[PDB]
RNA sequence: GUGGGGUAACGGCCCACCAAGCCGAAGAUCGGUACGGGCCGUGAGAGCGGGAGCCCGGAGAUGGACACUGAGACACGGGUCCA
RNA sequence: AGUGGUGGCCACUAUUAUUGGGCCUAAAGCGGCCGUAGCCGGGCCCGUAAGUCCCUGGCGAAAUCCCACGGCUCAACCGUGGGGCUCGCUGGGGAUACUGCGGGCCUUGGGACCGGGAGAGGCCGGGGGUACCCCCGGGGUAGGGGUGAAAUCCUAUAAUCCCGGGGGGACCGCCAGUGGCGAAGGCGCCCGGCUGGAACGGGUCCGACGGUGAGCGCGGAAGGCCAGGGGAGCGAACCGGAUUAGAUACCCGGGUAGUCCUGGCUGUAAAGGAUGCGGGCUAGGUGUCGGGCGAGCUUCGAGCUCGCCCGGUGCCGUAGGGAAGCCGUUAAGCCCGCCGCCUGGGGAGUACGGCCGCAAGGCUGAAACUUAAAGGAAUUGGCGGGGGAGCACUACAAGGGGUGGAGCGUGCGGU
């Protein structure tokens, strides 16, 4: 995992902990199906 | 601060109590300063100057 | 299964360089690795087990440069090393139990002021000359095996021809590790998981082999050259089965093709190892039966 | 850890002009800054300088004259001919002829003009304005 | 601190560093590469020569209200389909039902869609061989 | 002493920019040399050698005197030491640090949860290496000489 | 490397033996890309970009492979074979 | 006699920064330290002359380019003459200032030693404190607990509560700070044992051994994981009580993993001073910490007061810098060294691939497409279930009158 600081600004956007948790939600699902 | 360090300690042309003995010594010592022939103890190595316990004769840059 | 040795893959190819006089830091790193393992590992004789055999410490094995090494790269080792019969190695729950075999501290002895690149050559030479599972995936390429489906048939029909109780565990973990790779090593191209043939392959690739990496395959190919110099060994000490493996014809006639290559070892190292198998393949052999055999 | 004498020198007195004091001592001397001294003195830029015996590495003390606008060391002793040197006037002094430059040609250190006539090329050390 | 290196042995990492950053562009990958030279559907021509499939209008981007009308053109050349903005007053009915068309990028920003109306990349020159701008002054005739 | 905590305190200390010894000295260069070999086969190092000098003899430097054996060289009480087959041949300064390091890799032998004197001990034998690579560069030591911990113990 | 072959000619170019060398982190190998140069465009210049248009050098006759004849070729308007 | 649209290239751009950019708050210093190659390195003498510089022989074709003249009206074009390149190559001579190479000399930098003094510097053993929980005995009836309210919940087989005994785990309050120490994370009961480091004073020792650091190695908060133990309190999940239109929450009552010990893994954070490290230069004021010094006080214990020097540690502040916020010797000012990173926004830290890990995850890392801004400091209003002050009848405090109940008038919503 990489970051940028500029994300955490919460103009428009959710937090970014929440955020962050629900990509990693999506990879383990993809890979799961890989393998 | 000076242009040229110059060295504070100095030396101390010293005469023994005891058996009268005639040394040189430094005005900051490390250890215990021990006369030639009687032994005892000139100056004791402090913090900063040593603390001398013979009679000074003369001091010497 | 039984061995999922993940994320070391090309950490075995090094020694190939062993074939020539090339050194690199990772063949000096295989060498004090075996070395340190061979010394830890004593040479005693479920209870036996950690009563008289050696616990291995993974973080306690360090270089000479205060450094580590990974765990899997130890296992890789220490999983070789058994492989061809030179240690006695049992798994139990988070514990590797290691033992020096009977072929270990003669082989250690009679070798002790060689090159390490030396020492490590007639360990596997030594390991190779007795009836280990080595010693089948030799024969294996002999028959022309260059796959691991050739090799997977001849154990199935060695184990199907009655006469394997003397190393059917070991080819039953053989089989076992070909199980559950064989996806990796052919139908999925992304491998990160060496199987037993795989390590058995390599080592080989040390002495006589080159392996080529295709989506997952390890393909294996001999030089007739290098092969005929052990092959006049191994039938000049024939102190191990042929498994009902026959020679191909083409092996034959290529074997056959060639010229003498050169000793491998100097001549007085040749005789030495001739000799000492030759005067304990008994014992040997039944430490063996012990080891991979049933009874 | 100190790595350049001249350079410090030279930022030294342009900082110390800056502010403008009289009398500069710069700690680390050696044979080269004496024979940069010269040269701008010879020009007028400072007032006597002169070389002091510490006992270590010696001191150079100048008075300053107020005259210099910037005088700085330029680093990658760049080697320049004689017909090409124009390139470089436009690169570290403010107008045609304004200021000088400093060379160690094979004949030793000393002024830009003076070379110019003297046809002899070399390499960049230092320059003020 | 000072921007390194300065050494006059140092031509091999200044040289380097530069190179490596040269990288952080955009403009010198997008060339260098010539991804817009793998990218592109027109494959580098300002002009190509199509076949119209239909007609279609899009709606303005807000604030501004209207109807752009515009075709679908399949390219002869290759095979890729394209939207297509046609400019002029009431040009869409001189624009028929599969016309040979001659079609050129639109010149907005970076080329992408001009000002007001998203989407878009090219714009009609000449239908049927014969220039629009013309006939959305009537000088002229389709064939 | 910054090349690790980089903290720029100065403890060090001046000597005065003389060039002659000083007047007042009344001990010749013949007896200086007699006291430091005295000194030294009592088993005295040379900084501590040159610590009693000048402490209870009173001799700000040797240094400041001229070689007799030698018109441009300062004698110094290492020169000494060698004009009579007292030098060491490893530098005291080096064998210094080797027991040091010795010594703490026992106290971590006791003590394996010590991480602080791991990285005590991490920089001092950088130190070592340091020096030994510069007496390799200068030729002092054995071109062949490398220091080991086994072969340290002995020493 | 030794000793030989063929070459107009030296050369592993080729052959028999002998030995383990050679290259690579300063970028080998592999892949992408591409005839090199005089030059050309832009720019105050440092520089960036390009190499078709005229001259020199390199290479190719649909892809491939091969001889003869000739001082000179594997030969655009000479020859032979596969597709 | 051109003129427009479009596409490719240079400039515009110092948005590729050698000349010549930034990285506290706008994208941009890796959590920290060590260290190889590489790069950058103290002063003086002697030698060499490779680089470096001046002179000179051979050589870089033609064509193009600059200028004078001449020919075609002139021009373009062509010739005569002079000049220029990537001219990177090579023969020889001359110089020794700097770099390089060799030899010698010298300590300021660095390293080394010694004396007292300071510090939650680390590891190990022993002792011990307070509080808390459980258990036993005595007393005590009639509740306790908790909230906005209650409820769940404990309790009469004696609860809460008081006294007297037993066990247990965790942690070591005030002193305590703007204090100290540590490379950083981090480090506090007392004693003892081992161990690291710094500062101060003395160069007393080596003689440049140095700085940086691609590759490398190391240890490194909480949480999670593997194996065994342990589990007083607290408490992810979960289970109930409540609140609410809705409660998965905030609130309350319980409660597993966790939190603790031993071995190992994971390599993470707004690991922030959002400031990479070494040297030198640049007004000052102002307190404490350590060491040293000079005085005075001193019931003579650095015990106490004032000045000075060194190191670290704040604030204010001259100039200076910056878009400003602000920084301003502990620099975000001026020079000298080295590595990392940054090049509109989003996609995206994603896809694919590689490497590591037991797993979760870690270290690396694009493109298509889309958009005119994103973004930063800062001024004026508006607003706050923000604060402070002042007021107040189209407001309330106390008091009085009365509507909405009935009908009617007056105009209105709606038919």
């Amino acid at each position: 995992m990489k970051r940028r600081p500029r994300k955490w600004k919460k103009k428009g956007r959710m937090r970014w902990k929440w955020i962050k948790k629900r990509i990693r939600r999506l990879k383990r699902q993809r890979k799961k199906e890989r393998g | 601060k000076p242009i040229i360090p110059m060295p504070r300690s100095r030396f101390l042309r010293v005469k023994c109590i005891d058996c009268g003995n005639e040394q040189i010594v430094f005005s900051h010592p490390a250890t215990k300063v021990r006369c030639l022939i009687c032994g005892a103890t000139l100056v004791e190595p402090t913090g900063g100057k040593g603390i001398v316990k013979a009679k000074i004769l003369e001091v010497l840059e | 299964k039984v061995v999922g040795i993940k994320g070391s893959v090309s950490y075995l190819q090094a020694l190939k360089y062993l074939k020539t006089k090339k050194v690199t830091k990772r063949l000096k790193e295989i060498e004090k690795l075996v070395d340190t393992l061979i010394t830890l590992a004593p040479y005693a004789p479920i209870e036996t087990i950690r009563k008289n055999y050696a616990k291995i410490s993974f973080n306690k094995i360090k270089t000479v440069s205060r450094s580590k090494i990974g765990s899997p790269r130890i296992k890789s080792i220490m999983l070789l090393l058994w492989n061809f019969g030179l240690l006695d190695v049992k798994i139990i729950e988070n514990s590797w139990y290691v033992r020096k075999t009977k072929l270990a501290s003669l082989l250690e002895e009679n070798f002790k002021d060689l090159s390490p690149s030396e020492k490590l050559k007639v360990y596997l030479l030594g390991g190779l000359l007795v009836d280990t599972p080595a010693r089948f995936v030799y024969r294996c390429t002999l028959n022309g095996v260059e796959d691991y489906k050739g090799v997977k048939k001849a154990i199935l029909g060695y184990l199907s021809d009655q006469r394997s109780n003397s190393l059917i565990i070991g080819l039953s973990n053989m089989l076992e590790s070909i199980k559950f790779i064989e996806e990796a090593q052919a139908y999925s191209g992304k491998k990160e998981y060496i199987g037993l043939v795989d390590v058995a392959f390599y080592g080989l690739s040390g002495l006589y082999l080159d392996v080529k990496r295709e989506s997952g395959k390890l393909t294996v190919k001999p030089n007739f050259r290098e092969l005929r110099a052990l092959y006049e060994i191994d039938k000049s000490v024939a102190t191990g089965s042929d498994y009902g493996l026959s020679i191909s014809k083409e092996i034959l006639e290529n074997l056959a093709n060639t010229k003498r290559r050169k000793t491998i070892f100097s001549e007085e190292v040749q005789e030495l190892l001739v000799n000492v198998i030759k005067e304990n393949a008994i014992s040997i052999s039944q430490d063996l039966q012990n080891m991979y055999g049933i009874i | 850890t100190l790595l350049d004498p001249l350079a410090n020198a030279l930022s030294h007195i342009t900082n110390s002009e800056r502010v403008g004091k009289r009398e500069v001592y710069i700690k680390p001397a050696s044979k080269l800054i004496g024979e940069v001294l010269r040269v701008m003195q010879k020009y007028g830029y400072i007032g006597e300088f002169e070389f002091i015996d510490d006992g270590r590495a010696g001191v150079y003390r100048v008075q300053l004259l107020g005259r210099i606008n910037k005088a700085g060391a330029i680093k990658p002793r760049f080697p320049v001919k004689v017909s090409e040197f124009e390139k470089w006037e436009k690169r570290f002094l403010p107008a045609f002829e304004f200021g000088i430059l400093i060379v160690s040609t094979s004949q030793g250190v000393m002024s830009h003009k003076e070379a110019i006539e003297k046809g002899i090329g070399g390499r960049l050390i230092a320059y003020v304005y | 601190g000072k921007k390194a290196p300065n050494g006059e042995f140092a031509g091999r990492k200044l040289k380097l560093k530069r190179k490596k950053f040269r990288w952080s562009d955009i403009r010198y990958k997008r060339r260098v590469l010539r991804l817009k030279e793998k990218s592109d559907p027109l494959e580098g021509a300002p002009q190509a020569r199509g076949i119209v499939l239909e007609k279609i209008a899009v709606e303005a981007k807000q604030p501004n209200s209207g109807m752009r009308k515009a075709v679908r053109v399949q390219l002869i050349k290759n095979g890729k389909v394209v939207t297509a903005f046609c400019p002029g007053d009431g040009a869409i009915k001189f624009i028929d039902e599969h016309d040979e068309v001659i079609i050129e990028g639109i010149g907005g920003p970076k080329g992408g869609s001009m000002g007001d109306i998203p989407g878009i990349r090219y714009k009609v020159v000449k239908v049927n061989r014969v220039s629009l701008k013309e006939l959305v002054k009537g000088r002229k005739e389709k064939p | 002493a910054r090349m690790h905590a980089r903290k720029r305190g100065k403890s060090g200390s001046k000597r005065p920019p003389r060039t002659a010894p000083p007047i007042w000295v009344e001990y010749t260069v013949e007896e200086i040399e007699n006291l430091v070999v005295k000194l030294r086969k009592e088993g005295y190092s040379t900084a501590m050698i040159g610590t009693i000098l000048r402490d209870q003899y009173g001799i700000p430097s040797v240094k400041l005197f001229k070689d007799p054996d030698n018109p441009n060289r300062n004698l110094t009480i290492t020169r000494i030491l060698e004009k009579h087959g007292l030098a060491p041949e490893i530098p005291e300064d080096l064998m210094f640090l080797i027991r040091r390091a010795v010594n703490l890799r026992k106290h971590l032998e006791q003590h394996p949860k010590d991480l602080h004197s791991m990285r005590g001990l991490q920089l001092i034998e950088s130190k070592i290496r340091r020096l030994v690579k510069y007496y390799k560069r200068k030729g002092k030591l054995p071109k062949n000489w490398r220091y080991d911990p086994e072969t340290a113990k002995l020493l």
